[PDB]
């Protein structure tokens, strides 16, 4: 007996003791949704006893305000405004025990301009959950009002094709291959002949960085006169993107600086830097005038499968808000996974001012993207030029199409490579432009322009009946 | 050597009839289309002269054939492109930009290096071209 | 000296009725009152210690004078204060603040001083009444 | 106050029955035992004078508690306290340290505090025990 125990509350919501979070504020169906809110879409799969609403009501919970016990230190806060609102629950279809919650969040919970206290709530804790067996971020609805505290794109794909005065076609690039093992001399071989033999663009490979085989100074060194050379040769602006992608941000800043004072129009970063350092290299970037490609290494091991982790689709969003110029985004007809509605979602979602919902593709959410800069998508890993009516057709126009073993592979060099992969290109596009049926025509486009391009014409006898046809884990719910 | 800047410059110089059809997509597509020539290939030269002003609505192809050949008569030894504008919100930008006419020889760059701090260097692209006079290059 | 924090200290201490109609107020505004006691004086002394849970959504008066009473009883010879707070966004703070206790005798600050660089200072208020140990104080 | 230093502070002081067990674990995982005493009980005295020297191979819990009624013959109205030391590579540390006696009055500590820039303040733990010479706090 105290003068705590005489103090106790006595109201049944706030008396000490374990309620169901859908008791706690965490669900309502009536909710009206604020134009400022951030909405998040989960694919929730709750254990055997659960019950649907209680689980998104959780998520909601444990994703805001909410522990697994009551705490009066709610009534010191306005609290019915901070707890997020599981506000919709759904079925799946052709699901068994399988629901989407929509759940909305006061732009007040966030901390302005910063992807990891945005993914700190909505990620944070809630996939470890005992009480749901398997959680998927689908989709989120980032509101005007937190867009406008990013920066978007450093440059975005407008001002990039301005800097390299190349409008109306995709771009082109490679990966040096092979992955591992080259020297600095022999990086910047591989860097020129490529550039001079028609790409755009050349790249270190994501996990090329600073190693015993080859340091990274000589490889920048030997690269930006790889790419004068070339730019001399043809006329045209190159660029190779140097990874600057290091173990500590003073390490990725002297890479980047170095990179600068060369004269590169082209750095890369990989995604395992993490958000931090990713949000930091893009406010870099906007400060230098440099185009930023983010490779999305490790994206996978939560992407990949339909009832667990993150779509990336979410990715794309945070990515584009940090201040990336390029992301990959997928092939269709490569060696890696990409269903072509997901990533039709995926390169609308890094392209468009505006998303309307569009359940086929993937996209749960209305976005207006509040006139941030636009990310090149980047499609790259097992194409070649045999499949370049594929690749205009599922990608479009906007993209960066990076043929690293699909030009260094080529018998005759990678000069020819190169030339194959821009005859092939050159020839898609005035076709599409003409009115052609090009995706009919494409392998007959192909054959025509190899009457006058030797290169191309190896490129096919070699490649064209390459395919990588499996069927794919990252899949739609819906139907057009 | 061959400029290869504009869409099209891995593919053999665009008849009329090809020319044509690329304008024909660019006003299917509601873009402003214009004429820009010049005497300096450098890739930086981003302000290539103006012939006339940019063609807005635009609904007869025949309008910028005409007025492609009126460049021609005046700058045929030169390089004539074509551009495409989109003045769409997020775009405001070329979205086209190939080349009409080429120079009978383009003698190309040489690349000019200076030595800097330690094994860093300067480079400069050097226009042959460029060795003579305006009037007196192509 | 007389310790000169708190809303209404420049006035006399206050009475039960006064204090009842500062809480009655408080009730009408649906603020949470809560009663905090400390014997350390110090300026920057934000933590009092708590006399139980904050009372929210209170109906009653004299209830919050019960417990006012009841730690006025067990530390009749230190400070005592009434917060009122409100957690209407935007505010979620204390918006009232009196004393309702006060030692017969509080001999206040010595205000200690140390030389630093070229004429700065830096400064430090003792309290006289932490001389001695919690319990020993007032 | 109570001084919560120790690993059993927030249990009634030990009995030498419940201390010997305590040994017999220590000597069960063959760690050295030393036993320390202070009358500085400042949480960041890192060096408590020491009793003898650490007690290393030990077979026999009665030699501890024997060293134990010694040290306390000596200093009873101060601190003492046991460790139990684990010299295996990766740990060479203190893995045990319980007090085993207790002054029967500890004034506990002011906090003290200092302005520094904006509202920084620079903070100091002071002993009321040390307000007297040692051989006088206790
Ligand atoms: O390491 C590789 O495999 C690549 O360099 C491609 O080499 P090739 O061009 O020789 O296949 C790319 O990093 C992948 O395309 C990344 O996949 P994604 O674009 O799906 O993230
Ligand atoms: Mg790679």
């Amino acid at each position: 007996n105290s003068v705590e125990e005489r103090t106790r509350i006595k109201n049944e919501r706030y008396e000490s003791g374990v309620i169901p979070y859908a008791k706690m504020g965490y669900w309502d169906p009536n909710y009206a949704v604020k134009d400022t809110d951030i909405l998040a879409l989960f694919r929730v799969s709750p254990q055997p006893g659960v019950d649907p609403v209680e689980a998104s009501a959780a998520v909601a919970g444990e994703s805001s305000t909410a522990t697994w016990t009551v705490v009066w230190t709610d009534l010191l806060t306005a609290c019915d405004l901070y707890r997020a609102k599981a506000y919709k629950v759904e079925s799946v279809p052709n699901t068994s025990d399988q629901y989407f919650a929509y759940i909305s969040y006061d732009i007040d919970l966030f901390e302005e301009g910063s992807i990891a206290n945005l993914t700190a709530s909505i990620i944070g804790n809630v996939f470890g959950f005992k009480a749901v067996k398997a959680l998927r971020l689908e989709d989120m609805r980032i509101p005007v009002a937190y867009l406008k505290t990013f920066q978007g794109p450093a440059t975005g794909i407008v001002v990039e094709r301005e800097r390299m005065d190349k409008f109306g076609r995709p771009f082109l690039g490679a990966t040096v291959k092979p992955k591992l093992g080259l020297s600095g001399k022999n990086y910047g071989r591989v860097v020129y002949e490529g550039l001079r033999g028609g790409l755009d663009f050349l790249k270190d490979d994501e996990n090329i960085n600073s190693q015993p085989f080859m340091r990274w100074k000589e490889r920048f060194l030997y690269s930006i006169e790889a790419v004068n050379r070339s730019i001399a040769a043809t006329g045209e602006v190159k660029g190779h993107y140097m990874n600057v992608t290091a173990a500590t941000m003073e390490e990725m800043y002297e890479r980047a600086e170095f990179a600068k004072q060369l004269g590169t129009v082209i750095i890369m970063i990989d995604l395992v830097i993490g958000y931090t350092a990713i949000q930091t290299m893009g406010i870099w970037a906007r400060k230098n005038d440099m185009i930023l490609h983010l490779h999305r290494a490790g994206n996978s091991t939560y992407s990949r499968q339909k009832i667990h982790g993150m779509n990336f689709r979410v990715i794309c969003k945070w990515m584009r808000m940090a201040g990336v110029d390029h992301i990959h985004a997928g092939t269709v007809v490569g060696k890696l996974e990409g269903d072509p509605l997901m990533i039709r979602g995926f390169y609308n979602t890094l392209l468009l001012p505006y998303l309307e919902v569009n359940l086929p593709q993937g996209i749960f959410f209305q976005q207006d993207w509040a006139s941030l800069r636009k990310v090149t998508p980047v499609a790259s890993g097992g194409i070649h030029c045999g499949q370049m009516h594929q690749l205009l057709d599922y990608l479009g126009n906007d993209v960066v199409l990076q043929f690293g073993g699909g030009t260094i592979g080529h018998p005759d060099g990678i000069q020819a490579g190169a030339t194959a992969n821009r005859v092939a290109l050159e020839s898609m596009v005035i076709a599409r432009n003409e009115g052609r049926d090009y995706v009919a025509e494409g392998p007959q486009i192909l054959r025509d322009a190899a009457k006058t391009c030797g290169p191309l014409q190896t490129a096919l006898d070699l490649w064209k009946d390459i395919t990588f046809n499996y069927t794919s884990t990252d899949t739609a719910d819906f139907v057009e | 050597m061959r400029l290869t800047q504009g869409t099209f410059s891995f593919l053999p110089d665009l008849t009329d009839e090809q020319i044509k059809k690329q304008v024909d997509y660019a006003i299917s597509q509601n873009w402003a289309i214009n004429i820009e020539y010049t005497e300096d290939p450098h890739p930086r030269n981003n302000f290539w002269e103006l012939w006339g002003l940019p063609l807005f609505d635009i609904n007869d192809a025949a309008t910028v054939m005409y007025e492609i050949g009126s460049c021609r008569q005046q700058h045929s030894n030169v390089y004539i492109k074509v551009n495409a504008f989109d003045n769409t919100r997020g775009v405001e930008s070329c979205v086209l930009s190939f080349l009409i006419n080429r120079p009978s020889y383009e003698p190309g760059f040489r690349l000019v290096r200076s030595e800097d701090i330690s094994r860093n260097q300067k480079y400069s692209f050097h226009s042959y071209a460029t060795d003579k006079p305006e009037g007196s290059r192509y």
